[PDB]
């Protein structure tokens, strides 16, 4: 009974900004753990930043920098902004609610 | 717990002189054959005191609560102890830090709570049909406490519950003081043989008890000890012994005292 | 919701006492399970306390690992044991149930409390007890009412119902407790207030009801022909 | 009995105990070569002993060696905010030490439980122990373990063949708390060995007077400290010893 | 500082086969490790967690066994419909998840 | 144990009584709060006050507790008949690492019309004599329970083996009454001449003397 719809994929130039947009149906965004989890296309999956429940979040040590987030309550919905880009960031991602030392849940990809 | 009292035949009190009483040791210094003057509260020499009787032969039981000014002077001719302990507080009705002091038979215990006073705190000892000595069984001088962070238990010391109607064979003296809000206690054991108009002899007070207590105190109560034995019926109404007991209430007033004093370091002749 | 726990119990000076508490209305949700003695003239003891969400245990200092306390998420019931029985444990217990909270406080504090088992300690086995008329003389009997019972000797335990007529007396009857004794025996007694003239007319009989010990006596009282 | 103890409180029901009507050294402490974290913020070892409290608290959780450090107050994530929260201007540090001898067994110690789910940022100095069941989705949750309804309390695996990060340590927080009320616990002091025959000064209680110690034949009441002359000046002055 | 290794790789097996795939660690973690199977042009799905425990979703034909070191996911039949990528994925204090390589299971 | 309660407290119907109880520092002294708790003598304990500010439901308004430093004080609004049962605190203890209650205290608010102590004795029958077995039962109805203490005598020297006392029973006329046994032997039942029961109440004692012969 759980849906993620992910959107604001697409094209753009790597000196550039862009805004994510991750939106859940039956759960919200401000009582759970949710992950950012990057796969890269013909290679494994990598975790990249974590949000919590509060007003804290972590990074991993590659993409300490450059990465924030944002959650909204009024739409339940997920942003995560990206002010710069490397030419390694070509990726799929999938936005993902979990618990503690594991997640289950998932979603799509653009 | 407390119980309140019946109306009987009391003795008004008496005035009596002191003679070269009510000196203590004003500091912790050493000094050897030197006169040092010094200005602090000592009781005036020969100034007029009040005395209290508690003997029984009648029915003497006058406690009344006495203001506390400047430092005090308490000096009691016991023999069998009669007088335990003193009580003091500035309204008596659990609003401020009141003082008890109690000498029980096992140890000293001085604790500062809002104990909450009755008309007549008193200690009541109970004479046993099969044991041929006298215990202390009716513990009835405060009710309840709520909250105090002092408490101090001094060393401990042998009380004599047997009460006799004999001539007295010690002096005892007791000082009150405060000053910053410390309390002084001056006492020291003084043996002599006599009933009324003291000797003229000296005997210097040293400082025992001390404590950093922040309360005004601005009346005082003594406790009297009664008996209950065979010859009473047992209820505090109207038939009770108190022994032989005689204590003095003396005021200290600030006035210059020159003090002497020998090579071994006592005060041994005072002069105002 | 309400907690149910098992009845009176009684075992031997060093067997191992077993009961639980089951819960009635629904089930212990997420909240902990406790128990708490409690011992006639002291305080109440806390001995340790169950998760039963995580089926962990968390005990006490005072007690040393001699108990063992699980819980079962399937019938929601909780389950008590200890072993090495003492004399000095002659305590009921209750269990409890917490309700914490978010504070500076953070104590624990129990909400629901259980019916109480009563686990009493006996060496001395069952036997079978023994009922002696009692009757008034002549010289008790001044006025113009009397006073006779039946008197209850070596039995055990000593909750026993005792009816007068089988319950159709109501009036006067007087039920006494039992006391400890140098051999740990118990006794009873029961006195009746009765007219003079009902004596020559009416027979007065006492029946006690033994449910462990499966036995049922009836006596028949007398009175005294030579006073 | 807070350091040397049988048994370890949990991470989210942390004991505390007050210490106070007595005197602290940390010499001791410092040289029982046992401890692997000393960082310590604001006050310092050196002027530790000099300087000192109303009170003093102690604050009793064992955690895992990845944890320790977010004990500090510039840490976040599931311990740094949902199971203790230190202030900014907090006095003193985080006492940690390693304890793979004990809080293990054979199998996983399934003994220590921590919070892990909660909707709001945790106050400083505060502890939570609750028992509700955790709610995510809309629906409301009756105390039931279905989808979105999970306890908050995760268990901890303390296994002895976990690495050093992830190895259960024994954390003794002392907390540093300074008001207007007079102090009742501090530090002793030190204690030279006196010189005599020497001249040299000292602070006997009342005094720094410079001058040689001589032994005497008069000796003082047992109630006196000090002594004065004709002139009034300190020339006899007990030893406490 | 934690790098998640997979001894295999491309691993070829009929449907009365074990695929016998095992993760390793350079630091011993103990029950904390979950596995995924992710379909080409498909989302992962997560399969056991916790390395006893199983989802209620997941068929029980999927196994899972490792204290602190050494862990697998032997399956007592391989089916056609599951013939995706794996993955062990265990965090850290900080929620800071690792995930490792992806091992292909082929038909013969 | 590491709670300091009194033992027992006195009142009136009308009047406040305050009822502290304090502890150490590790418990009471530190940042736990207290939770009282009243146990009726006949049913189970029930929870009374959390949280030393908050109140639960059914608790009646004149239950109100206040926390001042190292101990914890109770406000009460009238004393009542269903008043009288055991009061206890609960708080955690740091260095037991679990829950400790207090010492517990007793609050008795009763009174009967005590009267005059009236006794009986019902000497055995002749039945009980082949038993091998003699108990002796000392009846006394119309009676206070203070001051129970019970004598045997038998003329000549008293008896100090087999003597005990028991807790009085509650009856329905707001009296207690109560017995007491003698376990004797018939071997020696008749070689004492007469058997009596002493009972002091108050000062008041009445003795009863039976004759077996
Ligand atoms: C002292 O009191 C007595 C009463 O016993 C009185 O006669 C005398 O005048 C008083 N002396 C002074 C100085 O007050
Ligand atoms: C003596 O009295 C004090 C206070 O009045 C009390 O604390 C102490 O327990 C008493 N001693 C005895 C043996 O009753
Ligand atoms: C004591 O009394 C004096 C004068 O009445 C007053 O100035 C002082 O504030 C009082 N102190 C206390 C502690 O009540
Ligand atoms: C004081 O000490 C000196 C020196 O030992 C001694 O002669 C004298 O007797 C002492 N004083 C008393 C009152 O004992
Ligand atoms: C604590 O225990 C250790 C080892 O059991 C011992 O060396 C030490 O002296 C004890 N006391 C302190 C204060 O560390
Ligand atoms: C101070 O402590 C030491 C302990 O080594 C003791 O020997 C000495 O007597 C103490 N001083 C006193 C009690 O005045
Ligand atoms: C003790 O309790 C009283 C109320 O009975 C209160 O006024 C007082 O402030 C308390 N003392 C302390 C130190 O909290």
């Amino acid at each position: 009974e759980v849906q993620l719809v992910e959107s604001g994929g697409g094209l753009i130039q790597p000196g550039g900004s862009l805004r994510l947009s991750c939106a859940a149906s039956g759960l919200t965004v401000s009582s759970n753990y949710m992950h950012w989890v990057r796969q890269a296309p013909g290679k494994g999956l990598e975790w990249v930043s974590v949000l919590y429940a509060g007003g804290s979040a972590f990074y991993a040590d590659s993409v300490k920098g450059r990465f924030t987030i944002s959650r909204n309550n009024s739409k339940n919905t997920l942003y995560l902004q990206m002010n710069s880009l490397r030419a390694e960031d070509t990726a799929i991602y999938y936005c993902a609610r979990g618990l503690g030392d594991y997640l289950d849940s998932w979603g799509q990809g653009t | 717990q407390c119980v309140n009292l019946t109306t009987r035949t009391q003795l008004p009190p008496a005035y009596t002189n002191s003679f070269t009483r009510g000196v203590y040791y004003p500091d912790k210094v050493f000094r050897s054959s030197v006169l040092h003057s010094t200005q602090d509260l000592f009781l005036p020499f020969f100034s007029n005191v009040t005395w209290f009787h508690a003997i029984h032969v009648t029915k003497r039981f006058d406690n009344p609560v006495l203001p506390f000014n400047d430092g005090v002077y308490f000096a009691s001719t016991e023999k069998s102890n009669i007088i335990r302990g003193w009580i003091f507080g500035t309204t008596l009705d659990s609003k401020t830090q009141s003082l008890l002091i109690v000498n029980n038979a096992t140890n000293v215990v001085i604790k500062v709570c809002e104990f909450q006073f009755c008309n007549d705190p008193f200690l009541g000892v109970y004479y046993h049909k099969n044991n041929k000595s006298w215990m202390e069984s009716e513990f009835r001088v405060y009710s309840s406490a709520n909250n105090c962070t002092f408490e101090y238990v001094s060393q401990p010391f042998l009380m004599d519950l047997e009460g006799k109607q004999g001539n007295f064979k010690n002096l005892r003296e007791f000082v009150f003081k405060n000053i910053d809000g410390y309390f002084k206690i001056y006492s020291k054991h003084t043996p002599i043989n006599l009933v009324r108009d003291l000797p003229q002899g000296f005997s210097a007070l040293e400082p025992l008890v001390d404590l950093p207590i922040g309360i005004n105190i601005t009346r005082f109560q003594t406790l009297l000890a009664l008996h209950r034995s065979y010859l009473t019926p047992g209820d505090s109404s109207s038939g009770w012994t108190a022994g032989a007991a005689a204590y003095y209430v003396g005021y200290l007033q600030p006035r210059t005292f020159l003090l002497k004093y020998n090579e071994n370091g006592t005060i041994t002749d005072a002069v105002d | 919701v309400q907690l149910v726990e098992s009845g009176a119990e009684v075992k031997k000076p060093g067997s191992s006492v077993k009961v639980s508490c089951k819960a009635s209305g629904g089930t212990f949700s997420s909240y902990a399970i406790s128990w708490v003695r409690q011992a006639p003239g002291q305080g109440l003891e806390w001995m340790g306390g169950i998760i039963p969400i995580l089926g962990i245990a968390n005990y006490a200092q005072k007690f040393q690992g001699r108990v063992t306390i699980t819980a079962d998420k399937s019938t929601s019931t909780a389950y008590m044991e200890l072993s090495s029985l003492r004399s000095e444990d002659t305590a009921v217990y209750y269990c409890a149930r917490e309700n914490g909270y978010s504070g500076y406080g953070a104590a624990a504090n129990f909400d629901l409390w259980g019916r109480g088992t009563l686990v009493t300690v006996s060496s001395a086995s069952t036997k079978g007890p023994s009922v002696f008329p009692l009757a008034p003389s002549s010289k008790s009997t001044s006025g113009g009412t009397a006073a006779l019972g039946c008197l209850v000797k070596d039995y055990f335990p000593e909750p026993v119902t005792v009816s007068w007529n089988s319950g159709a007396l109501t009036s006067g009857v007087h039920t006494f407790p039992a006391v400890l004794q140098s051999s740990g025996l118990y006794s009873l007694s029961s006195v009746v207030t009765v007219p003079s003239s009902s004596l020559g007319t009416q027979t007065y009989i006492c029946n006690v009801n033994h449910k462990p010990s499966n036995t049922k006596v009836d006596k028949k009282v007398e009175p005294k022909s030579c006073d | 009995e807070v350091f040397n103890a049988t048994r370890f409180a949990s991470v989210y029901a942390w004991n505390r105990k007050r210490i106070s009507n007595c005197v602290a050294d940390y010499s001791v402490l410092y040289n029982s070569a046992s401890f692997s974290t000393f960082k310590c913020y604001g006050v310092s070892p050196t002027k530790l002993n000099d300087l000192c409290f109303t009170n003093v608290y102690a604050d009793s959780f064992v955690i895992r060696g990845d944890e320790v450090r977010q004990i500090a107050p510039g840490q976040t994530g599931k311990i740094a905010d949902y199971n203790y929260k230190l202030p900014d201007d907090f006095t003193g540090c985080v006492i940690a030490w390693n304890s793979n001898n004990l809080d293990s067994k054979v199998g996983g110690n399934y003994n220590y439980l921590y919070r892990l789910f909660r909707k709001s940022n945790l106050k400083p100095f505060e502890r939570d122990i609750s028992t509700e069941i955790y709610q995510a989705g809309s629906t409301p949750c009756n105390g039931v373990e279905g989808f979105n309804c999970y306890f908050p309390l995760q268990s901890y695996g303390f296994q002895p063949t976990n690495g050093v990060g992830y190895q259960p340590y024994r954390v003794v927080v002392l907390s540093f708390e300074l008001l207007h009320a007079p102090a009742t616990v501090c530090g002793p002091k030190k204690s030279t060995n006196l010189v005599k025959n020497k001249c040299v000064n000292f602070n006997f209680n009342g005094l720094t007077g410079t001058g040689v110690l001589t032994e005497s034949n008069k000796k003082f009441l047992p109630f006196q400290q000090f002594g004065r002359d004709i002139a009034d000046t300190t020339d006899a002055v007990r030893d406490p010893q | 500082d934690i790098q998640m290794t997979q001894s295999p790789s491309s691993v070829s097996a009929s449907v009365g086969d074990r695929v016998t795939i095992t993760c390793r660690a350079s630091q011993g973690i103990g029950s904390w490790l979950a596995w995924y199977q992710q379909k080409p042009g498909k989302a992962p799905q997560l399969l056991i967690y916790a390395a006893s425990t199983l989802q209620s979703g997941v068929p029980p034909r999927f196994s899972g066994s490792g204290s602190g070191t050494d862990f697998t996911l032997t399956i007592t039949s391989l089916q056609p419909e599951d013939f995706a990528s794996y993955y062990c994925q265990q965090a850290n204090s900080v929620l800071a998840l690792t995930f490792g390589g992806g091992t292909k299971v082929e038909i013969k | 144990s590491v709670l300091t309660q009194p033992p027992s407290v006195s009142g009136a119907p009308g009047q406040r009584v305050t009822i502290s109880c304090t502890g150490s520092s590790s418990n009471i002294g530190a940042g736990y709060d207290v939770h009282w708790y009243q146990q009726l003598p006949g049913t189970a304990p029930k929870l009374l006050i959390y949280g030393n500010s908050n109140r639960p439901s059914g608790v009646p308004d004149r239950f109100s507790g206040s926390k001042s430093g190292t101990s914890a004080s109770l406000a009460i609004t009238g004393l009542q008949a269903e008043d009288e049962a055991d009061y206890y605190c609960q708080s955690y203890d740091s260095s037991l690492s679990g829950s400790v209650f207090g010492g517990g205290t007793k609050l008795t608010v009763l009174g009967q019309p005590k009267a005059a102590p009236s006794v009986t004795l019902f000497p055995p029958s002749s039945e009980e004599l082949q038993a091998n077995k003699a108990t002796l039962v000392c009846l006394i109805s119309d009676f206070y329970p203070g001051a129970v203490t019970v004598a045997w005598k038998a003329d000549s020297s008293p008896v100090k083996a087999g003597v005990e006392t028991t807790t009085p029973s509650k009856q329905s006329n707001n009296k207690y009454a109560a017995s007491s046994y003698l376990s004797l032997t018939p071997e020696q039942w008749k070689s004492h001449r007469s058997y009596s029961c002493q009972v002091t109440h108050e000062g008041s004692t009445v003795e009863k003397t039976v004759a077996p012969t």
